[PDB]
C-alpha cells in the first residue's frame, strides 16, 4: 500500500521540479515597460428593478442585448438591456436556485440549484408561453453551474464532487468527470468549446477534455475554496477567484501560475470573475459590496464599481464588450459602461 | 484503498508526461494578444456617445 | 421686531423651516426611490408629503406676520392660501392616528394581519384620509374674504356670536383633537400593556420609552392651539385679558406647525433599515 | 393545432346590428393581442380594430369608429365584435388575427378562417403598382411595394410585412419587419429594400406559390395594406 | 375687520 | 417618440410587473421554518406528529406553514446555509435518551452552538424540541446522568435532570438580547406540538413587526 503511496509522492515531486525549470522569467518583468491603462471610471447606465429577493446568477445572450437572471423568489426574468423592458418571467418549481445559463442560439435557458436537477426551458413555442423542455436528474448534490455547448448538449457542475456532460434530447449523462475531492463551485467553457476548466473546494482547478472525459492538468496554489473561474479570450489561460481574497492567473502551456491579484486592503473573498474583450482588464466581485477592476497584465488596480448595497454575487461582460452587468444580494442589476 | 491508490498514481503519470514551454515565451503571447485587440475594447478606450447603445 | 409674543413666533417658526425641509426631503428620497413597496413606506410617504407641504408653507405665515396684518398677496388668495394650510395640518393628525391603529392591530390581531394586511389596504385608507381632510377645509374657503381698513388689507371672515363660527371651531376640536388623542393614548397603552404580560414575556423598556415620547410631542404641540381657539369664543376682545390672548395666538400656530419637523425623526428615522439606507445614501453622495 | 374558429355572419338588413365571435383553441389566448381584418368581396384587405392583451388599449379605423365595438372574454377564450347600423359598404369577409409584441416577436403570424357578412341594398398610402404578372415555374420573380412615408424608425427597425393569400384560403405571414422570415416558410423567399422602396424576391418559383401578395405597414395606426399583386400561370 | 392668523 | 410595436412591449412589461408584485404577496403570508437537528434527530417523526431539499406545506388555525428539511444534503453546510437567511424560525430537535449512546449528546450540543451563533441566523429565533422524554425518565433510574455530565450535582430524578439538560442547551446562546429560544418537551404524540409551534410563531411575528418600526 505505502509503496504506491510513496511512488505517488515522488512522482508529484518530479512534476514540481519539471515545471520549475520552465520559470525563467516572470510576467512582471516581461510587462515592466508597457504603459498602464490609467484610471477607469464606469458610470451606471441602467438599473433593473424587478426581483424581490437576493439575485444569485445571470447570463448574457450572444446578441449582447438580452440577459437572464435568477433570484431566490422563484423567478427567471429575461430583460432587454437597451429599453429595460421585461420580455419573459418564468416561475420555477423550486425557489432554491443557484445557477443560470442562456443558450448560444437563444432558444433555451437553463436553471438549477438545491433540488439536484437542471431544468431546460423552451423560449420559442408555438403556443406563446414558456414550457419546461426537459428535467435532467442524476447528480447527488446541488447544482452550482451549467453551460450550454449547443442546443443539445450541456455541462453541469455539482456539489457531489463531479461534473457531467448531458444529452438533452435523451436526458442521460454521456460522460462523467470524477477527479475532484471537494464541492465543485464554478465552470468555464473554452472559446472553441473543446475543453473546459472547473474550480472546486479542495483549492484546486482541473482542465478537462470533453471528447475523452479525462483530466489533462491540475492547477494548485490557492489557500482556500475557489468560487469563480474564467478563460482568457485567447483560450490559453484562465483566472480563478477564491475565499482567501486573491485572484490568480494560470497558464495552460506553461502549466503553472503567472500573476497574483491581491492587496492588503482586501480581506473578503471573491464571488465572481470575468475578463474584458481584449483580455486587458480583469473584473472581480467581492463581499465588500463592490467590484474591482484589475490591470490583468501588470497586477495594478485600475478602478472600482461601487454602486451596490449588499454582496455582489454575479458578473458578466457582453460578447461585443460594450457593457458590464452585475447582480447582487439586493434585488437590483446594474449595467456599467 | 489499493484500487483508489493505483488510480491516483495512474493519473499522475499522465500529468508528468505533458510538454511545457518557457514562461517568458508564454508570457509574451498574452502581451501580443492584448496589444493586437486594444482598439476593439470599448471598456479600455471609451467610445463616443454617438455609438454607445447605453446613454441617457 | 418687538412684543416678544410676536418675536418668539418668528424664532420658533423659522427654525421649523430650517430643520423641516432637509428632514422631510431626506425621507422622501430614501423612502420613495430607494426602498421597496411595503405597508410601512406607504404610511411614511403620505405623512411626509403632508408634512413637507406644511413645511413649504411656513414663509407665507412669515410674510403675513411681518407686514402686521396687511394682505397685499391679492384679493382671491385670501380664500385659498389658508385652506391649503388647514388641509396639511389636519391630514397629519389623521395620519398619525392611522399609524396608531395599525400598530395596535398588529399586536391585537396578528394572524389576521399576516393574511390580509397588504399595500392595497394601506393605499385605500390613505386615500380616504385626504378626502376627509378636504371636507374640513370647505368652511374656511366659503367664509374667508378680504376687508379693507386704513388702506391695509385685512384677511377676515364674513360670518353672517356667529353661529357658523362656533360650528367650525367645535368640529375642529372634537374631530382633530379629542378623537385623535383618545385613539392615540388607548392604542399605545394596549401595546405597552400587552408586551409585558404573557408566557413569552421579555421585560424590556424600549416600548415604554417610545410610546411616551410620541404621545407627548403631539399633546404639547397641538394642545395650546386648541385651548387658544376656545377662549376666543368666550372673551371680549377689548378687555386687556382679551387682547393679550390675541398677541400670543401666533405662537400657538407656531407650535402646531413645529410638529412637522419632528415627525421624520419620531416615525421614519427611528427603525434600523431606514437609518442604514440614510447613511449609505449620505456616504455615497459625500 | 393553433386554430381560430369564428362564426356570426349571414345576411342582414341595412341599419341592423350583428355580433361576430372568434373562439380560440390551442394557445395562450390571454397573452396575445387580437385584430379584426376585413376583406371585401373582390378587393384587398382592410384593417378594422385592435384590442390589446389585458384590454388596456383599443383602436378603430376611421370608417367604423363609433359604430363598432371590440371586446374579449379571456376565461372563455373568445373575441367579440359588436357592430351596429350596418351599411351596404360593410359586406365582406372578416378575419381574426393574433399578434404578440416583445423584442424579436412575430406579429400577425396566425390568421383565422373567415366568416362572411352580406348586407342587402394622415394615413400612410402603400402602393403596389403592378396588378398581375405571368410566371413560369422554376424561374424567379420580384414584387415591389412603395410607401408614401419612411417606414424606418429611429431605433433601426423597418416595419414592413408581407402576406400571401393562396386562392380560397386565409392570408399567411411570409416576412416581418422587411427582412425576417416567418417560421415554416421555405428559404426561397427573401425580402429587402430601403425606406419607401421595398421588394420581395422569390427564387425557383414553383406551384403552391401562386396567389396575391400584400404589403402592410406597422409603423403607426391605422395599419394599411397594398392593393395586392397576383401571380398566375 | 378681523385680525386673525392664517390657519386659525 | 416610441413606435407602435415599441409601446405594446412596454404594456407587456407593465403587466409582467403587476403579476410579479401580485405573486410576491401570496408568498409573504406564509411562515417558513427551517428544520434542523442532529444526525438521528428524527425529521420523519417531526413530520409525522406535526434527493435534495424536502418541503412540507400545511395549515393551522388560518396560518400557513412551510417546513424545509435539509437532511438529504451531504455537502458542506457553509456553502448553502446562507440560502436560508430570512426564515421565520428554526426547529431544533434533540433526543433526551441520547446521553448514553456513543458522547452523542455532545455532538448535538456542538451543532446547536454552531447554528445558534452563526453569522447568518443572528436574529432568527430557535424553537427547541426535546424528544423521547419517556425513555429518558425510564433510563434515568438505571444509568446516572453523570455519564454525560460529570459535573452534575442533582439526583437521578427526571424532573431536575431534564431541567439541567435544558439549562445546558440554553447556556450556549451568547447574544441573549436579540435571539430567543423556546423550549418544549414534546411527548404524548398528539396535537400539543403544533399548538406550541403556533404560539411561538405568533410571538415571533408580533415581535418582528414591532422591531421593524422601532418600538422594540
Amino acid at each position: 500500500l505505502d509503496q504506491l503511496r510513496q511512488e505517488a509522492e515522488q512522482l508529484k515531486n518530479q512534476i514540481r521540479d519539471a515545471r520549475k525549470a520552465c520559470a525563467d522569467a516572470t510576467l512582471s518583468q516581461i510587462t515592466n515597460n508597457i504603459d498602464p491603462v490609467g484610471r477607469i471610471q464606469m458610470r451606471t447606465r441602467r438599473t433593473l428593478r424587478g426581483h424581490l429577493a437576493k439575485i444569485y446568477a445571470m447570463h448574457w445572450g450572444t446578441d449582447s442585448r438580452l440577459l437572464v437572471s435568477a433570484s431566490q423568489d422563484g423567478k427567471l426574468i429575461i430583460w432587454d438591456s437597451y429599453t429595460t423592458n421585461k420580455v419573459h418571467a418564468i416561475p420555477l418549481r423550486s425557489s432554491w436556485v443557484m445557477t443560470c445559463a442562456y443558450a448560444p442560439s437563444g432558444n433555451y435557458v437553463a436553471c438549477g440549484g438545491l433540488d439536484n436537477i437542471c431544468s431546460i426551458y423552451n423560449l420559442k413555442t408555438r403556443e406563446g408561453n414558456v414550457r419546461v423542455s426537459r428535467e435532467l436528474a442524476g447528480h447527488t448534490g446541488y447544482l452550482s453551474c451549467c453551460r450550454f455547448l449547443d442546443d443539445n448538449q450541456i455541462v453541469t457542475s455539482s456539489g457531489d464532487t463531479t461534473c457531467a456532460l448531458w444529452d438533452i434530447e435523451t436526458g442521460q449523462q454521456t460522460t462523467t468527470f470524477t477527479g475532484h475531492t471537494g464541492d465543485v463551485m464554478s465552470l468555464s467553457l473554452a472559446p472553441d468549446t473543446r475543453l473546459f476548466v472547473s474550480g472546486a473546494c479542495d483549492a484546486s482547478a482541473k482542465l478537462w477534455d470533453v471528447r475523452e472525459g479525462m483530466c489533462r492538468q491540475t492547477f494548485t496554489g490557492h489557500e482556500s475554496d475557489i468560487n469563480a473561474i474564467c478563460f482568457f479570450p485567447n483560450g490559453n489561460a484562465f483566472a480563478t477567484g477564491s475565499d482567501d481574497a486573491t485572484c490568480r492567473l494560470f497558464d495552460l502551456r506553461a502549466d503553472q501560475e503567472l500573476m497574483t491579484y491581491s492587496h492588503d486592503n482586501i480581506i473578503c473573498g471573491i464571488t465572481s470573475v470575468s475578463f474584458s474583450k481584449s483580455g486587458r482588464l480583469l473584473l472581480a466581485g467581492y463581499d465588500d459590496f463592490n467590484c474591482n477592476v484589475w490591470d490583468a497584465l501588470k497586477a495594478d488596480r485600475a478602478g472600482v464599481l461601487a454602486g451596490h448595497d449588499n454582496r455582489v454575487s454575479c458578473l458578466g461582460v457582453t460578447d461585443d464588450g460594450m457593457a458590464v452587468a452585475t447582480g447582487s444580494w439586493d434585488s437590483f442589476l446594474k449595467i456599467w459602461n | 484503498s489499493i484500487a483508489q491508490a493505483r488510480k491516483l498514481v495512474e493519473q499522475l503519470k499522465m500529468e508528468a508526461n505533458i510538454d511545457r514551454i518557457k514562461v517568458s515565451k508564454a508570457a509574451a503571447d498574452l502581451m501580443a494578444y492584448c496589444e493586437a485587440h486594444a482598439k476593439e475594447d470599448p471598456l479600455l478606450t471609451p467610445v463616443p456617445a454617438s455609438e454607445n447603445p447605453f446613454r441617457e | 421686531w418687538n412684543e416678544p409674543p410676536v418675536i418668539l413666533s418668528m424664532v420658533i417658526l423659522s427654525l421649523t423651516f430650517l430643520l423641516g425641509l432637509p428632514g422631510n426631503g431626506l425621507v422622501l428620497w430614501v423612502a420613495g426611490l430607494k426602498m421597496q413597496r411595503t405597508v410601512n413606506t406607504i404610511w411614511f410617504l403620505h405623512l411626509t408629503l403632508a408634512d413637507l407641504l406644511c413645511c413649504l408653507s411656513l414663509p407665507f405665515s412669515l410674510a403675513h406676520l411681518a407686514l402686521q396684518g396687511q394682505w397685499p398677496y391679492g384679493r382671491f388668495l385670501c380664500k385659498l392660501i389658508p385652506s391649503i394650510i388647514v388641509l396639511n395640518m389636519f391630514a397629519s393628525v389623521f395620519l398619525l392616528t392611522a399609524i396608531s391603529l395599525d400598530r395596535c392591530l398588529v399586536v391585537f390581531k396578528p394572524i389576521w394581519c399576516q393574511n390580509h394586511r397588504n399595500v392595497g389596504m394601506a393605499c385605500s385608507i390613505c386615500g380616504c384620509i385626504w378626502v376627509v381632510a378636504f371636507v374640513m377645509c370647505i368652511p374656511v374657503f366659503v367664509y374667508r374674504e378680504i376687508f379693507t381698513t386704513d388702506n391695509h388689507n385685512r384677511c377676515g371672515y364674513k360670518f353672517g356670536v356667529p353661529t357658523p363660527l362656533v360650528a367650525i371651531t367645535i368640529t375642529r376640536l372634537v374631530v382633530g383633537f379629542l378623537l385623535p388623542s383618545v385613539i392615540m393614548i388607548a392604542c399605545y397603552s394596549f401595546i405597552v400593556f400587552r408586551m409585558q404580560r404573557g408566557r413569552f414575556a421579555k421585560s424590556q423598556s424600549k416600548t415604554f420609552r417610545v410610546a411616551v415620547v410620541v404621545v407627548a410631542v403631539f399633546l404639547v404641540c397641538w394642545t395650546p392651539y386648541h385651548i387658544f381657539g376656545v377662549l376666543s369664543l368666550l372673551t371680549d376682545p377689548e378687555t386687556p385679558l382679551g387682547k393679550t390672548l390675541m398677541s400670543w395666538d401666533h405662537v400657538c400656530i407656531a407650535l402646531a406647525s413645529a410638529n412637522s419637523c419632528f415627525n421624520p425623526f419620531l416615525y421614519a428615522l427611528l427603525g434600523k433599515d431606514f437609518r442604514k439606507k440614510a447613511r449609505q445614501s449620505i456616504q455615497g453622495i459625500l | 393545432d393553433v386554430q381560430l374558429v369564428e362564426s356570426g355572419g349571414g345576411l342582414v338588413q341595412p341599419g341592423g346590428s350583428r355580433k361576430l365571435s372568434c373562439s380560440a383553441s390551442g394557445f395562450a389566448f390571454s397573452s396575445f393581442g387580437m385584430h379584426w381584418v376585413r376583406q371585401a368581396p373582390e378587393k384587398g384587405l382592410e384593417w378594422v380594430a385592435y384590442i390589446s392583451s389585458g384590454s388596456g388599449t383599443i383602436y378603430y379605423a376611421d370608417t367604423v369608429k363609433g359604430r363598432f365595438t371590440i371586446s374579449r372574454d379571456d376565461p372563455k377564450n373568445t373575441l367579440f365584435l359588436q357592430m351596429t347600423s350596418l351599411r351596404s359598404e360593410d359586406t365582406a369577409m372578416y378575419y381574426c388575427v393574433r399578434s404578440i409584441y416583445y423584442y424579436g416577436s412575430s406579429p400577425f403570424d396566425f390568421w383565422g378562417q373567415g366568416t362572411t357578412l352580406t348586407v342587402s341594398s394622415s394615413d400612410i398610402v402603400m402602393t403596389q403598382a403592378t396588378s398581375s404578372v405571368p410566371v413560369t415555374p422554376g424561374e424567379s420573380v420580384s414584387i415591389s411595394c412603395r410607401s408614401s412615408k419612411s417606414l424606418l424608425h429611429s431605433n433601426g427597425n423597418t416595419y414592413l410585412y408581407w402576406f400571401l393569400q393562396r386562392p380560397g384560403q386565409s392570408p399567411q405571414l411570409l416576412i416581418y419587419r422587411m427582412s425576417n422570415l416567418a417560421s415554416g416558410v421555405p428559404d426561397r423567399f427573401s425580402g429587402s429594400g430601403s425606406g419607401t422602396a421595398f421588394t420581395l424576391t422569390i427564387s425557383r418559383l414553383e406551384a403552391e406559390d401562386v396567389g396575391v401578395y400584400y404589403c402592410m405597414q406597422h409603423l403607426e395606426y391605422p395599419l394599411t395594406f397594398g392593393a395586392g399583386t397576383k401571380l398566375e400561370l | 375687520a378681523s385680525k386673525l392668523g392664517l390657519a386659525r | 417618440t416610441l413606435s407602435a410595436e415599441d409601446k405594446a412591449a412596454v404594456e407587456r412589461s407593465k403587466m409582467i410587473d403587476r403579476n410579479l408584485r401580485e405573486d410576491g404577496e401570496k408568498a409573504a403570508r406564509e411562515v417558513k421554518l427551517l428544520l434542523l437537528g442532529a444526525g438521528e434527530s428524527g425529521k420523519s417523526t417531526i413530520v409525522k406528529q406535526m434527493t435534495g431539499i424536502v418541503e412540507t406545506h400545511f395549515t393551522f388555525k388560518d396560518l400557513h406553514f412551510k417546513m424545509f428539511d435539509v437532511g438529504a444534503q451531504r455537502s458542506e453546510r457553509k456553502k448553502w446555509i446562507h440560502c436560508f437567511e430570512g426564515v421565520t424560525a428554526i426547529i431544533f430537535c434533540v433526543a433526551l435518551s441520547d446521553y448514553d449512546l456513543v458522547n452523542r449528546m455532545h455532538e448535538s450540543m456542538k451543532l446547536f452552538d454552531s447554528i445558534c451563533n452563526n453569522k447568518w441566523f443572528t436574529d432568527t429565533s430557535i424553537i427547541l424540541f426535546l424528544n423521547k422524554k419517556d425513555l429518558f425518565e425510564e433510563k434515568i433510574k438505571k444509568s446516572p446522568l453523570t455519564i454525560c455530565y460529570p459535573e452534575y450535582a442533582g439526583s437521578n430524578t427526571y424532573e431536575e435532570a431534564a431541567a439541567y439538560i435544558q439549562c445546558q442547551f440554553e447556556d450556549l446562546n451568547k447574544r441573549k438580547d436579540t435571539k430567543e429560544i423556546y423550549t418544549h418537551f414534546t411527548c404524548s404524540t398528539d396535537t400539543k406540538n403544533v399548538q406550541f409551534v403556533f404560539d411561538a410563531v405568533t410571538d415571533v411575528i408580533i415581535k418582528n413587526n414591532l422591531k421593524d418600526c422601532g418600538l422594540f
